[PDB]
């Protein structure tokens, strides 16, 4: 029966206006409705690695050449902890976009939600 | 180059005229975007007249791939101004608009340039006249009796 | 050409039934003066600062000027000033009123008065054992206090009293009892204009002045029929003194609800009908539990009004142009607006609250209710613009007092109800005064164009001169 | 625990034959195994703007150059209710993509009925 | 009044060093925590219709110049029973990603797991 | 190309007339298609002067067909830019507007750039008169005298 | 020179136009500046005619290169005011505005001495025709059986 | 020359006499406003949904202060917001009044009050 | 209308449309006025109607 369907869970983060990546620029997440680029506004992230060490890095996000995200060079999975408003720098310092609210949820982990809400 | 699309011609041709940009916060209509490309295509094809009018490297899309927007134009490097300029000075009647002197001027200039090359290429001289003799100073065709160029 | 675009008040289209209404400035003051080639401003609404802690959300506030001192009443208790002084039981809005001897707090249908040596009183009838004459004194509504006599509604039945000039917690000896009786119903509201006791009923408002009779048992006020207003007040909080007369919200009872100022003898709308459709998108009740007050600084005649979901101020020194009304909110995302009961004291206006046990003093030089950030929206009128092709967006913004380069998000819409792509420019940086907020290059105006101009800071923010170069 | 995943908003549809985002394309979204096509299959979708007032929009959506979708041009946030089928269609009126069901293209299938048969 | 945005479901896979479609890519499912190239490793793949028909087929999905999987040169939906283990190659036979398990559990075995285990 | 249909054509002389384009949100009127249909038909009639005018394989409607508008006007990749600016042009004065400079330097470029290859074509140049001999150098091997062979 | 960089080029040019400069009171606009990138690159590739135009030492960006400003240009210090002063007129109708007449009084001069030095290069004379002799003055080749010109 | 065409009342000619008369728009209210180059509109008059099912035509209507409520005669019966609380005769129009303790209702010649009790 | 009482062909022009924002309701051509002109300009809908700005141009 059909239990899991295959799918990239790699996010690409490519241009508004035409589809090109965007090579080498810089993510901020903050509070939904409000300025990513201040400090204060900024919410944590974490790194969700392999096994879940869920390791919180630094705020503005490296994008790869390939329209993913980077860190030390390798490819890694990014969450946070609440919904968030998103904008996305180009590689020049130009405002490419922002979102005031985006939440979508991990599709993962499901073994542990069910631990965690489903009485014995 | 940051120009690999017909797209990209589009939306600097866009940029140039001032209607459209990166950092204007009204944008264009996609069926815009769509009757620029077609006219961009109707524009080449003006141009290179099945071979025999300028030459640019100009590809042109087919229909069996839907987009024409997304297609690698394959203009040369030193093509692109003057192929958008062209292109801007064209659709400026689009939006009720002029193109500005220096936009036309600078088409006038790059289409100039584009033919420059092709025009030096073409500049042949037709060969010898089927009725000049070769002369008999030419010793090897006078001895094997080509006395006469061919011509054609 | 560079074109001018106001500012003070937008235009846009409500998208439930596609009409045309008006978009107020969020927590934007507008200010008439002639700054340069612009002839008014706008400046955010003053932030709020702790001051106090109290027992609970603020249910009233008045300035007791016998003890030259503010009464609050936060959740149970009656505080002048800073310190408690009584009690007050109940949960709703109360009636304030204050004289001589006492301060008197209309809660629960009693007129609860606590007098300044701290004996607590409540109003009732003379003792059967005296030959007074006895009322049939029920729930009391609203009170208020003329000529060193408490004068009180009762729940719903055109009766109001008034008190004894020797005893304050008794009724009149002989003649206490009086009705407006030119109307079915409605006794709404109480209060006074000059001198005049003025009832607000229901369709109707009077007036009632002292005969100046002597003898025993006769009618100490009579009516002024000369003077009466042919309409309602919404609810017992839905009225306040606003320039020299009572503003008031009207009652169905005569129509659709609106904002009026009594004129003499007539009342003079005042709201418009962007106005009128956010008053009528309410209930009759939603409208009833509404709270009418008055604020004044640097000139600013601001008549406020809080209901449940909208917190509109209305400025008179700014509305020669039309009425002049904008917003006022908490938070980011429409929330209603926190501060309450607004009074100046000392050399300060001191606020109460509407969701905690806490008291602001209403600071002039941040822009933050209680640290929290807040945001300000600047819409601009819809105009046709057909291939226009504009550029070189330039506000003018007064620059220095901030704590961070607070930036300005910036967007167009194209239709009226929807807004596009929104831009981030640095408004003002921290002490440094010449900025030249700009927008470069804005695209081309197919049909209509309107712009959004919202901020969200901590410090103040001042906005002018809104200009394009249209081509 | 961090539940959120920082994806790409603003998601971007492609060509089916050709790794070129689908410009000026059409998006109709319907109810759950139906063709969207019909506008009696056809279900609201609204637009979120940055106020958060959802504006319900005319069903066929344009797919920009960038193949994100616009409104006017602009991007724009869509939303619509949680089952619904997808049928996207390319300028010149070719048949590009269908999806009968979204919630069944999610990587996992185990949380639907773990979810529905369990109690909580 | 909507609850969810509307996204691409299906899958597209592209290089993770630059932004171009894995064209004539290759994708092994194997069992979790694996090299899923190997045949020992390796598990029985479905393909899943619009109506819900399943049928087995090779394991070696190709991705055609898209970046999307057709098995018959056409666009399908990719199930498999158990958790798996995803190698992404592209035509060149070069490794171009690998995740060790996709959801981090095992459906399979937790589906026996949570049935014996929580209330219903 | 994707203009293949004279209404393909007639959209794109609106949308350079600015009459009836998504750039400026108007539709065409259903009316506004068979006019500018006729008018275009008219053109290339007037143009194609039973064969003896310019060549560009446009295909003219019949009487049988019900609908003219739809058909493909059969023109190749090199002549649309220039029939649709010329149908710009001709149509202008339909709604009371006057094509502008760019619109009417276009259509001459196009309609000259239409007719070059039939003038160089049309160059011929005639055979030789009635009253020339060969020249013996012609003659001296099969004593023509007084015939050019009509070869080219 | 402290002028090293397309992003120098481009704030300078902007700078001459008046769009950002420190005399007047606006910054650099990070999505102008972009733009303005990608207008000089386009200006350089089409001035070398990949390497039959004006040689100026101009050094294209590549693919590779996630930052198009940044690069030195690599141009020589007596071709920068050439460039930029030709990059401020070109990318002026960008902000719907006009160059001055000092402005492009300036890019002609240095366009004219950026070609000067090519110009004087490129200025040699033919070699002689294979068909002239060499004169029986030239004792060495006619000895060497040289008696014409190699030409060629 | 583009030139703009009011539209809060038209100008026509009654073909009986030929008198030049005002047509006036149908079910169209002027409501003044700067909205664009126009300083006012044009809207429809809201339409009508059915809320209640009386007793017949409506034949008075008026807003009782004294119970903060509308009494409707419709029919052959008094209504009271939403439910019947009497009966009323006659087909015509009625005149209403209230009053502290009645609803008064002047029909057939006769002032009928109908009392809170 | 060309002389205030009786009126002219009828031409039927969308001016509404479901969940769209921005229509433009025109109508290009325009016939020649003779000596006088009026218009009509009928809607009949189940949906409100909101008509402003009416101009046109005279050349």
């Amino acid at each position: 029966t059909a239990n899991v369907v295959v799918s990239n869970p790699r996010p690409i983060f490519t241009e508004s206006r035409s589809f090109k990546a965007v090579a080498n620029g810089k993510i901020y997440i903050g509070q939904i409705d409000t300025d990513p680029v201040n400090p204060a506004n900024q919410i944590p992230v974490y790194i969700e690695n392999e096994d879940g060490s869920h390791v919180q890095i630094t705020q503005p996000l490296i994008i790869n050449a390939a329209g993913k995200i980077v860190y030390n060079g390798q490819l890694v999975k990014i969450v946070t902890v609440q919904g968030h408003s998103m904008a996305i720098y180009d590689a020049n310092g130009s405002q490419v976009d922002y979102i005031a609210n985006v939440l979508k949820y991990d599709p993962d982990q499901y073994s542990i939600e069910a631990d965690k809400k489903f009485k014995y | 180059m940051q120009i690999k699309t017909k797209g990209d011609l589009v939306r600097a041709a866009l940029r140039k005229l001032g209607v459209a940009s990166d950092a204007t916060l009204t944008d264009v209509e996609p069926q815009s975007m769509q009757d620029a490309v077609d006219d961009l295509e109707a524009m080449m094809a003006e141009w290179y007249q099945d071979g025999k009018g300028i030459i640019t490297g100009y590809v042109f899309s087919d229909d069996e791939n839907p987009p024409a927007e997304g297609d690698d134009h394959g203009l040369r490097s030193s093509a692109v101004s003057a192929v958008f300029h062209n292109l801007a000075c064209r659709i400026a009647p689009d939006y009720a608009l002029e193109a500005t002197a220096k936009i036309i001027a600078t088409a006038k200039y790059g289409k100039e340039l584009l033919y420059k090359q092709t025009a030096i290429s073409r500049a042949k001289r037709a060969p010898y006249p089927s009725r000049m003799p070769t002369g008999s100073g030419n010793s090897f065709a006078n001895l094997n009796e080509w006395h006469y160029f061919p011509g054609e | 050409p560079i074109q001018q675009l106001p500012m003070m008040k937008g235009m846009g289209k409500d998208f439930k039934n596609a009409d045309y209404i008006d978009y107020l400035p969020v927590n934007m003051l507008a200010t008439p003066k002639e700054i340069l080639n612009s002839s008014g401003y706008l400046r955010s609404f003053p932030g709020i600062t702790k001051r106090y802690d109290m027992n609970g959300v603020s249910r009233g506030v008045e300035y007791n000027t016998a003890q030259n001192a503010v009464y609050r009443v936060c959740g149970g208790k009656l505080y002048k000033g800073e310190s408690e002084v009584g009690d007050v039981a109940g949960s709703g809005r109360v009636s304030m009123a204050h004289g001589r001897t006492s301060q008197a707090v209309g809660v629960n249908g009693q007129l609860v008065e606590y007098r300044y040596d701290g004996t607590v009183k409540t109003v009732s009838n003379w003792p059967a054992d005296s030959g007074f004459t006895q009322y049939e004194l029920g729930s009391v509504r609203d009170i208020t206090r003329l000529r060193g006599r408490y004068a009180w509604s009762k729940d719903g039945t055109d009766s109001w009293f008034i008190t004894d000039l020797e005893d304050e917690s008794h009724p009149d000896r002989y003649s206490a009892q009086y009705r407006a009786e030119s109307q079915p119903d409605g006794i709404i509201g109480i209060g006074t204009w000059r001198d005049f006791i003025v009832c607000f009923g229901s369709s109707t408002i009077e007036y009632f002045s002292l005969t100046g009779a002597t003898t025993a048992g006769a009618a100490l006020y009579v009516a002024q029929p000369s003077l009466m207003v042919q309409k309602g007040i919404a609810g017992t909080y839905c009225k306040t003194p606003f320039a020299d007369s009572y503003a008031f919200i009207s009652h169905p009872a005569t129509g659709a609800p609106s904002v009026y100022i009594i004129g003499s003898g007539q009342a003079s709308p005042i709201a418009t009908a962007s106005i009128e459709k956010i008053i009528r998108s309410y209930t009759a009740e939603e409208m009833a539990t509404g709270v009418m007050e008055t604020l004044r600084f640097d000139s600013h005649e601001l008549l406020i009004i809080h209901l449940p979901r909208h917190v509109l101020v209305y400025d008179a020194s700014s509305s020669q142009n039309g009425p002049q009304w904008c917003v006022l909110k908490t938070g980011l995302y429409d929330d209603v607006y926190r501060g309450v009961d607004f009074m100046y004291e000392g050399n300060q206006i001191t606020c109460g609250d509407k969701s905690e046990a806490v008291v602001g003093q209403l600071q002039f030089d941040i822009s933050s209710q209680y640290d929290k950030q807040q945001e300000h929206l600047l819409f601009t009128p819809l105009f046709k613009a057909d291939n226009a092709r504009c550029f070189d967006l330039e506000v003018e913004s007064s620059t220095g007092v901030a704590q961070y380069a607070d930036r300005l998000f910036l967007s167009a819409t194209t239709d009226g109800i929807n807004y596009g792509r929104e831009q981030m420019i640095e408004q003002n940086e921290p002490f440094v005064y010449d900025k030249r907020v700009l927008w470069k290059r804005v695209g081309r105006i197919r049909r209509l164009i309107g712009f959004k101009l919202r901020v969200i800071t901590k410090s103040p923010v001042t906005l002018s001169g809104c200009q394009i170069r249209l081509e």
